[PDB]
């Protein structure tokens, strides 16, 4: 609804050969970033939304465009190679969607977490500050190799989010059989 | 098919920590995790008997596997033709992999180091050549892992034992010693690979001595408690004094392939002389 | 069992090739349409003379000058002739 | 089953074919643009 | 490899605008920006170049934006222009190389198989040869050190065509020494 | 009051230019952009980043940073023109400005008009404002209203363009 620039940030770890979804984890994160990025699309075609990978070298797939077939066309080919090195990861999500066109778009960094994270626990609780006072609203998505939301990420998304904010969401996956409907089934249209 | 997560629960130390452990990222499906810790028993001092439930395994996992990474079967295929000791049945056993092994993850260069090096024990030259010859082309594109690179230059290097390799032997063991140089196994391994360097150096006929590996830590913190003398007569060769006593030192310390050769090394101290001494 | 393990495979990377086919085709259209605009009369007349490699031609104008063409141009080099 | 995976997979077949083609006339726009 | 890279007037005064329209307002260490060329034998010949948005964290050392779209289009209008002049090399004006430097090579890569980074330190107006040329090697050094991927100098020099040399004698004429100057300049020049 | 052959800068300036960050949700921008008791504060700390762009380029001369006695009232301000990219805080409190200011209490105040060197603004399109301190040092900084003031530099349409007269359609 409102009007925004996302960048979804997908996972191409090794660990994205695990294969707890439905039937490839490789495959099904595509179906989870076309339904993340078709309700963004459908909710006002100015909102606009670019990719990153967070594994490995952290290089921008797509640069923040409206045209979503060029996200959905540079997913092919991921191969799924290192490991999630989140910690510049989220921070170069936000410093390339800085660059968007039009200010007055709304901050927005969906990112896929299929793999064990490791960080400093004295700072990663402070980049949420950091991306506070950058006015950066989050969304994160945890997967089954994830241990359900480590403290370290549940206590970073609640100080991003914390004074009761947009209550940005970091939603783990039911693990097993599951898609990211648990994103569609409130908080991609209420967070 | 599921049942055999069960039947092969035993034959292991800690049968839980071992079986267990594994079945349980088979069974709710999470395959990474499992991919992790098939690859990590192989390496079990014992007689890694569980390759024979592994050839059944094989047929369990890998009928709708869907996820497994090209590298995490070819580390283990390459230590199970190692342990099953026929040269015969190893040639259709890395076939079966080989063939569905394209991906882009290149791994197919593993099993053709693994076949050289089978095909050099039986045979050391028939058509060794081709099987090292289809990877050097192929050592190309992707150059950057350097794991594959250590694999070729160690069976080039085992390329010694064909009688004429000593000085292309010196160049290629150079060459997988700076593909990997931490330890990651016993010294003795090293220290043998040092000394055989060192046989190497002085044999070759276009290689003298060569410096900077004098000067190298995996030698030179390995061979000042034992086998000193071929340190002692690298550092004269180094230096130009030619010298008799070390020499014939080092000759005892090593008498086949250093001591037969004396007409050569004589030729290499004096001509080093010449370099050390206009130097 | 069957039928289920190609369903998202099947549906979705010809869609992909189909934007790739139809952005490729819109972008040929586009080039077309420029050489279009660039093939505006006159065009003074002349006559062919031998070809070279380093598939290169060589032209006699009306105008009674030689000239050299790094490439033939817009006509391919089997069709022409001296 | 195996006649619409036959269908889907030879219709995949064909307009792979065509773009193949689709680019080949690109390639040579491109080529008639630069000369 | 590639043996020698020669350098015209105008990627050089590009690059100087580039570096003193950044600093103007958003002075910062560095600028990033693309160069276009031609090759010759083994030789290559680079006249153009444009800036391009970048950015480069403090210390993180890992974190950068280089914009591939914008990269990829201004290529294309500039290839409309003029079609000769295809991607070889990128060019920085930072003094010093960094571990960030090489990840920008390898994005460059995918343009170029075997591009080639080029350092203008603006700034320093001395001795002489303000360009600087590396290529990126990867190869088992023969001598028992470990491998890297790694920086390789590269021979450059200053190269000018005819247009580009009447251009930039014209406006060094008012302080130019002559091409002669019998005793004095050669003694000059031998000091 | 105004001064003289200068007009208002804010029918210049564009919706999508406004990025002020560290805002609190409740009190925006575009309070402090209105000329009522609506106003910014921020949300984190203290420090404030505005910025702010035109339709068309302009000449700055003067600036109005009117904010509440409270003590938090804009203190020290950077200001920066011209901006390629957005602006990081770190970069603010690194960057050399286009102008240092140091608010005093007198400038804060509703009629509390602060000269600019207007020599250094004559092309500006984009401006940011660092707010880095308050006068009582609050924890956050109130901005009660703020405008721009100068000139525009008669700029024109690139697209526009259009033949008027001539051969109609076809020339040399």
């Amino acid at each position: 609804m409102v009007l925004e620039s996302t960048m979804v940030c997908v996972d191409n770890s090794e660990y994205m050969r695990n294969g707890d979804f439905l039937p490839t984890r490789l495959q099904a994160q595509q179906d989870a970033v076309n339904i993340v990025c078709h309700s963004k699309t459908r909710s006002n075609p100015e909102n606009n939304v670019g990719l990153i990978t967070l594994a490995n070298d952290c290089e921008v797939l797509t640069t923040l465009t409206p045209d979503t077939g060029r996200i959905l066309s540079k997913l092919h080919t991921v191969q799924p190679k290192g490991k999630i090195t989140f910690c510049t990861g989220i921070r170069v999500a936000h410093l390339a969607l800085k660059h968007r066109q039009g200010k007055n778009h709304k901050m927005r960094i969906i990112a896929f977490v299929g793999s064990p994270v490791e960080d400093n626990e004295k700072d990663l609780v402070k980049l949420a500050k950091r991306l506070k006072k950058e006015k950066v609203n989050v969304d994160i998505i945890n997967f089954g190799e994830e241990e359900v939301n480590t403290e370290k990420l549940t206590a970073f998304v609640n100080t991003l989010n914390g004074k009761d904010g947009t209550g940005s969401h970091l939603v783990t996956v039911p693990p097993g059989p599951s898609l990211a409907d648990a994103l569609i089934s409130s908080p991609i249209l209420a967070g | 098919v599921p049942g055999f997560l069960q039947q092969s629960q035993n034959s292991g130390p800690g049968q839980p920590a071992v079986w267990h452990r594994l079945e349980e990222l088979y069974t709710k499906k999470l395959w990474h995790q499992l991919t992790l810790q098939v690859l990590d028993f192989v390496q079990d001092p014992c007689f890694a008997q569980g390759d024979g439930l592994i050839k059944l395994y094989e047929n369990f996992i890998s009928e709708f596997e869907h996820r497994v990474n090209p590298l995490s079967l070819v580390e283990i295929i390459l230590h199970v033709v190692r342990q099953m000791t026929d040269p015969n049945v190893a040639l259709t056993f890395l076939e079966k992999t080989r063939e569905k092994v394209k991906s882009s993850d290149e791994a197919v260069i593993l099993c053709k180091t693994a076949i050289g090096a089978l095909k050099l024990n039986i045979g050391d030259l028939q058509v060794t050549k081709e099987t090292i010859e289809d990877v050097e082309e192929m050592l190309n594109n992707l150059p950057g892992v350097t794991s594959v690179h250590s694999r070729f230059y160690d069976l080039s290097s085992k390329y010694y034992q064909t009688i004429g390799n000593h000085a292309s032997y010196y160049k290629d063991a150079l060459r997988f010693l700076g593909c990997v140089d931490i330890k990651d196994l016993p010294v003795s391994e090293q220290q043998e690979r040092a000394f055989t360097l060192g046989l190497a150096g002085l044999l070759g006929e276009g290689v003298f001595n060569f410096g900077e590996l004098l000067m190298h830590p995996v030698l030179e913190s390995l061979r000042n408690t034992d086998r000193q003398w071929l340190i002692d007569t690298l550092y004269a060769f180094n230096s130009g004094n030619v010298e008799r006593f070390q020499t014939l030192k080092t000759a005892w310390g090593q008498q086949p392939d250093l001591a037969a050769n004396e007409a050569q090394l004589l030729r290499k101290i004096q001509l080093l002389c010449l370099m050390e001494m206009t130097f | 069992r069957l039928l289920d393990s190609e369903i998202k495979i099947m549906k979705s990377e010809v869609l992909r090739v189909t934007h790739e086919l139809q952005a490729m085709k819109d972008k040929i259209k586009e080039n077309s349409e420029k050489i279009k605009v660039n093939k505006t009369l006159p065009y003074l007349v002349s006559n062919v003379i031998e070809l070279l490699d380093v598939k290169c031609a060589v032209i006699k104008t009306s105008t009674r000058q030689t000239y050299f063409l790094p490439v033939i141009g817009l006509v391919d080099a089997e069709k022409l002739k001296p | 089953k195996l006649l619409e995976h036959k269908e889907i997979d030879g219709r995949l077949k064909e307009l792979r074919e065509q773009l193949k083609e689709l680019t080949k006339q690109y390639e040579k726009s491109e080529n008639d643009l630069k000369a | 490899a590639v043996q020698k890279v020669v350098v015209h007037p105008l990627v050089l005064l590009s690059v100087v605008d580039h570096f003193n329209r950044i600093g103007k307002v958003g002075n910062q260490k560095r600028v990033v920006g693309v160069l276009l060329g031609s090759w010759q034998k083994k030789v290559l010949d680079v006249s153009n170049s444009f800036a391009v948005p970048f950015d480069e964290d403090d210390k993180d050392d890992s974190v950068w934006f280089l914009d591939h779209d914008y990269l990829e289009n201004m290529y294309g209008m500039f290839k409309k222009v003029n079609a000769r002049e295809r991607i070889v090399g990128w060019y920085h004006t930072g003094p010093k190389l960094h571990k960030n430097d090489i990840a920008i090579n390898e994005l460059m890569k995918r343009y170029c198989p075997n591009s080639v980074l080029v350092i203008i330190d603006v700034k320093p107006k001395d001795l002489g040869l303000p360009t600087e040329a590396y290529i990126s090697v990867e190869e088992v050094h023969d001598d028992g050190t470990p491998t890297s991927k790694t920086f390789e100098h590269v021979t450059s020099e200053i190269g000018a065509e005819e247009a580009e040399e009447v251009g930039v004698e014209h406006l060094l004429r008012d302080i130019k020494d002559t091409t002669v100057g019998t005793l004095s300049q050669r003694i000059t020049n031998q000091v | 009051d105004i001064p003289k052959g200068y007009m208002d800068l804010m029918p210049f300036i564009n919706k999508a230019g406004c990025e002020c960050l560290n805002e609190s949700d409740e009190h925006g921008f575009d309070n402090c952009l209105r000329k009522d008791t609506t106003f910014l504060e921020s949300d984190c700390d203290e420090q404030l980043l505005i910025t702010v762009a035109f339709n068309q380029p302009v000449k700055l001369y003067s600036m109005k940073f009117q904010g509440p006695d409270n003590g938090q009232g804009p203190k020290y301000v950077k200001i920066f023109i011209n901006l390629p990219r957005s602006m990081d805080f770190e970069e603010a409190e690194r960057s050399e400005p286009t102008q240092a200011l140091e608010l005093t209490e007198d400038d804060i105040k509703e009629d509390g008009i602060v000269p600019l060197r207007y020599v250094k603004f004559q092309n500006v399109n984009s401006v940011t404002i660092f707010v880095q301190s308050n006068q009582g040092e609050e924890e956050t900084t109130r901005i009660s209203y703020f405008t721009f003031i100068g000139t525009p530099v008669q700029a024109t349409n690139m697209n526009d363009f259009k033949r008027v007269v001539g051969k109609k359609g076809e020339s040399h």
